[PDB]
RNA sequence: AAAACUCCAGUUGACACAAAAUAGACUACGAAAGUGGCUUUAACAUAUCUGAACACACAAUAGCUAAGACCCAAACUGGGAUUAGAUACCCCACUAUGCUUAGCCCUAAACCUCAACAGUUCAACAAAACUGCUCGCCAGAACACUACGAGCCACAGCUUAAAACUCAAA
């Protein structure tokens, strides 16, 4: 079952054709690793 | 010296590996993982060439190859790193572990 | 004839469990100048501060309502070979009757 | 094994930059590399200023790249990016989520030692 | 007979305390939360007695604290003026 | 309301000083030790507008490390400011020493304004061996 | 405890030098 | 110095309340530890007489905290001696 | 709150290094540390220091330096009443802080016990 | 206080083979010595215990050999103060050296002075008392981390290690 997720993840990895387009995509997308913690434990961004 | 595309240990009983992509084939063959499991290979062909009962780690002889795989996995580190002090007494301990083994099995 | 289990197991207490924020009534033997100490239960009595608010309505016998925290203050200190008492019992109070 | 590679590049306009990236990762791709995800942190002023090669630099675009590849190629890619000129900076690390986390009990209450000192009038 | 105790687990028992990030995951990415955890005048990191986690949570985020801060995605001295405007977790007494 | 912390470049700053931004306000360096202070007052642009310190005042060697001469360089200093046009000042400490505390308090008899305080002391991180340790 | 042997053995070790140095 | 200039360890004056924004900034600087890191930086301590300093540091804490755990815990009962006889 | 000592010291089943070497043995006694001393007393410095600046601008004038003089008289006699009121204050008792005496009655009322 | 520097001092901008705050109130790894900046690699023995001072391998700091490195500190040295004198504690400058290489030396309060292994609940002080097995070591003080002998890349060294005379103590 394992080999099931990381199998089909090879069409998302980039490639020699697929770079041309995924690089702009990226750099014209936005992504935040940043987030934030109460005194609970609940998270906020 | 097995070879590097040889895929892991672990992924040999599933029957996916014939249709699986050659790029999968390649990120599974021990050559991108570490050295653990290049000398897991090597134990596993030993224990196929030698042992007539495979995965009895138990036994004195299964001991004993895993103590001589080792013992080339500490002696290609310390040809590499000539001044691993540390890594020579392990190799030192692990010969003399070994022949003590071997005079038990003898017997 | 009554077995002291049975009395145990239909006690008060084995019923009341942990003390920690319970309601409980109580009243008082003794009190002095600034402070009160209501008998309520168990072993010990309770220390506790007179109220400005109603501090006249604290005589003998009053029946008060008040929490508590534990039955018996004690403490575990470095050298203390056995836990170090105290001969109270924390319990606040919140309304009276 | 997985490797992700953060980056920090000196801020200009988007051709270049892409040419930058592409170059980067042909150069992975001849070590040996397969690229998993890239992933664009922003444009940001770096927090403290920096040397290069040859200038100074205030600014910054952060970028990250996940991939696999043998050790050789992590020093080679190491010293190509000190190579390089307009890459302000390049790290490649391992990755968090392939080691699993322990599975936590939470904190568990540490009771006071005892029995240090042997009883006597002292 | 019956009315005797007997061998049992404590039902009492609280569930052991968790800290507030025992099960979940820090990279050395989230500056945010990794700048909530240092004074914000110095830039030194707050110990343990002031944070209120675990010695394995405050090892993995001080040594994200150091990575971050040689790669640079942090400074070393003062804390992000744009991250302080957070919640505040450390307990302090200087205000 | 009251922010302790300082303004940044990037926006927004809504407090001002003489009606100009924090950034352009003069800013003052001090250096203290055991044994000497020494005071200067710089522009924005590091323009440097005064300098004096306990020597130039005429302090001798036991006196130079000492309070009383750290407010007299303040005040020496506050006069020059308020003569080339110098009304606030951005303070700057630099280590420890006695008149630390006396030379801000000697500029404010002299008649600056100080917003604030920040103690740009030296602190290695391990990086060099300083001197042994001599008995007393 | 006390350390009068050990400065014994000081002063041996001291002397013994210095008759090396002559001789 | 290759970081930005006039962000930390700075306080910013309120009317004029120099003494008390220097006290403020004494009180966080040793809430931090600097200023005992400053004189110890000063002259050149060994790590052998570090460490001993070190130790001796920890258990004066914990022997302090002890005692200041016993000093709250028993405080509350100083009070008017209610049992005379 | 307080630190753990499992085995930080040296003991015989303690298989490790110690992590501490007090010289004195730990224990809590029943005695606590009487208060000391926090400086010498300092006072008057602004005020002798604009006094001296008056002085040399006036070549010594009294009734120029009138200002200066009453603020440093001032000062000091204002000194010398906080240095005994304090003391009073010291005598009867610091609020907010307990009293050694007291509280060295209160530790022998419950005092501690290394033996049994 | 003196001597010393003013090619001095302060801000600002650029710069290292140098040592790695805070975390760390954490008690983890390594057989031990030791190890607490960041990243990558390799990797952290033995699933009965003991066990070589006839061997092997490590072994802090210091020191030696030949190349290099120069922020800082500093033996030695020189100068200035103190002192009756100061070949020292105080102050200033610099060097071996502390650093990187390829070797050597193999010593410490190398002590937590408490041996490994499997277990249990009283001399004094110290860190409570003990059981079973095993190795090594000890037998009045001092002469003695000594002489002689033997081995060592060591040559003012290191390891092993007595003897003669003296005393009633140590
Ligand atoms: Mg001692
Ligand atoms: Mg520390
Ligand atoms: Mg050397
Ligand atoms: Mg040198
Ligand atoms: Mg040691
Ligand atoms: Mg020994
Ligand atoms: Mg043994
Ligand atoms: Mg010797
Ligand atoms: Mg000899
Ligand atoms: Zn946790």
């Amino acid at each position: 079952r394992e080999v099931l997720q990381l199998q089909e993840e090879v069409k998302n990895f980039i490639t020699r054709e697929n770079l041309e387009a995924r690089v702009e995509a990226a750099l014209d997308s936005r992504k935040n690793y940043n987030w934030a913690i109460t005194r609970e434990g609940l998270v906020v961004r | 010296d097995p070879p590097p595309s040889t895929l892991l240990k672990d992924y040999q009983n599933v029957p996916g590996i014939e249709k699986v992509d050659d790029v999968v084939k390649r990120l599974l063959s021990l050559e991108m993982a570490n050295k653990k499991e290049m000398l897991k290979i090597k134990q596993e062909q030993f224990m196929k060439k030698i042992v007539a009962n495979p995965e009895d780690t138990r036994s004195l002889e299964a001991r004993i190859i895993a103590l001589s795989v080792k013992i080339r996995s500490y002696e290609e580190h310390l040809e590499k790193h000539r001044k691993d002090k540390a890594h020579k007494r392990y190799l030192l301990m692990s010969i003399d572990q070994r022949k003590k083994m071997l005079k038990n099995l003898r017997n | 004839v009554e077995s002291f289990a049975s009395m145990l197991r239909h006690s008060p207490l084995t019923q009341m469990g942990p003390a920690k924020d319970k309601l409980v009534i109580g009243r008082i033997f003794h009190i002095v100048e600034n402070d009160l100490y209501i008998d309520f239960g168990g072993k010990f009595h309770c220390v506790c501060r007179r109220p400005e608010v109603d501090g006249e309505k604290y005589q003998k016998g009053t029946r008060v309502r008040l929490r508590l925290l534990d039955l018996e203050l004690t403490s575990r200190f470095l050298g203390a070979t056995t836990d170090t008492t105290v001969l109270e019992a924390n319990a606040v109070l919140l309304g009276i009757q | 094994p997985r490797y992700e590679l953060a980056l920090i590049l000196k801020a200009m306009q988007r051709p270049e930059t892409a040419a930058t990236l592409k170059r980067t990762i042909e150069a992975l791709m001849d070590r040996g590399a397969i690229v998993r995800d890239l992933e664009n942190l922003g444009e940001r002023a770096l927090p403290y200023r920096i040397s290069a090669h040859s200038q100074q630099h205030n600014r910054g675009g952060y970028f990250l790249v996940d991939f696999y590849a043998p050790t050789a190629a992590v020093e080679s890619m190491v010293e190509h990016l000190s190579r390089d000129i307009d890459v302000i900076r390049g790290n490649i690390v391992k990755h968090p989520l392939t080691q699993e986390l322990k599975e936590c009990e939470g904190i568990v209450p540490v009771p006071l030692a005892e029995k240090l000192y042997s009883t006597k009038k002292r | 007979n019956e009315d005797l105790p007997i061998s049992m687990e404590n039902p009492y028992k609280e569930p052991l305390k968790k800290c507030i990030l025992c099960g979940k995951h820090v990279d050395y990415k989230n500056v945010q939360l990794l700048s909530q955890f240092v004074s914000p005048f110095t830039g030194c990191i707050y110990g343990r007695h002031i944070t209120g986690l675990c010695g394995k949570k405050q090892k993995e985020i001080t040594k994200a604290i150091k990575r971050a801060q040689i790669m640079g995605f942090m400074p070393v001295t003062y804390k992000d003026p744009a991250y302080l405007k957070d919640p505040k977790v450390c307990n302090i007494r200087y205000r | 309301k009251f922010s302790i912390y300082p303004p940044i470049p990037g926006e927004e700053s809504s407090l001002r000083w003489a009606g100009k931004k924090f950034e352009e306000i003069p800013i003052a360096h001090i250096k203290a030790s055991h044994n000497n202070t020494q005071i200067q007052v710089v522009s924005a642009s590091n323009e440097p507008l005064a300098f004096a310190s306990c020597g130039t005042e005429g302090f001798r060697n036991a006196k130079k490390g000492t309070g009383i001469a750290a407010q007299t360089a303040g005040i020496a200093a506050a006069a020059r400011a308020k003569q080339k046009g110098v009304i606030h000042i951005r303070v700057v400490v630099k280590g420890l020493g006695p008149g630390r505390l006396s030379a801000m308090h000697g500029l404010i008899m002299g008649g600056l304004e100080v917003i604030s305080i920040t103690d740009n002391t030296p602190i290695p991180h391990n990086g060099c061996r300083p001197r042994k340790a001599r008995k007393l | 405890k006390n350390v009068l042997k050990i400065r014994r053995r000081k002063m041996n070790h001291h002397k013994y030098r210095k008759l090396v140095k002559k001789t | 110095a290759k970081h930005l200039k006039f962000i930390a360890r700075t306080v910013m004056v309120q009317e004029g309340n120099v003494e008390s924004a220097y006290r403020t900034l004494n009180r966080i600087l040793t809430m931090d530890g600097l200023i005992e890191d400053i004189k110890h930086r000063r002259y050149y301590e060994k790590p052998c007489r570090r460490r001993q300093r070190e130790s001796y540091e920890r258990c004066r804490r914990i022997y302090n905290m002890e005692m200041a755990r016993k000093i709250n815990f028993l405080m509350r009962k100083n009070r008017a001696d209610p049992w005379q006889g | 709150a307080t630190p753990s000592l499992r085995g930080r010291l040296a003991r015989f089943g303690n298989p490790r290094k110690p992590v501490l070497k007090p010289n004195k043995p730990l224990i809590l006694a029943n005695r606590v540390g009487e208060r000391r001393r926090e400086k010498g007393e300092a006072t008057c410095i602004t005020e002798m220091s604009v006094m001296m600046a008056c002085w040399k601008q006036n070549e010594f004038r009294d009734d120029a330096c009138r200002k200066e003089i009453q603020g440093f008289l001032d000062c000091a006699a204002r000194a010398q009443e906080a240095r005994k009121m304090r003391s009073i204050q010291e005598t009867l008792g610091e609020s907010g802080s307990l009293l050694p005496n007291k509280l060295n009655k209160l530790l022998q009322r419950f005092p501690n016990k290394p033996y049994l």
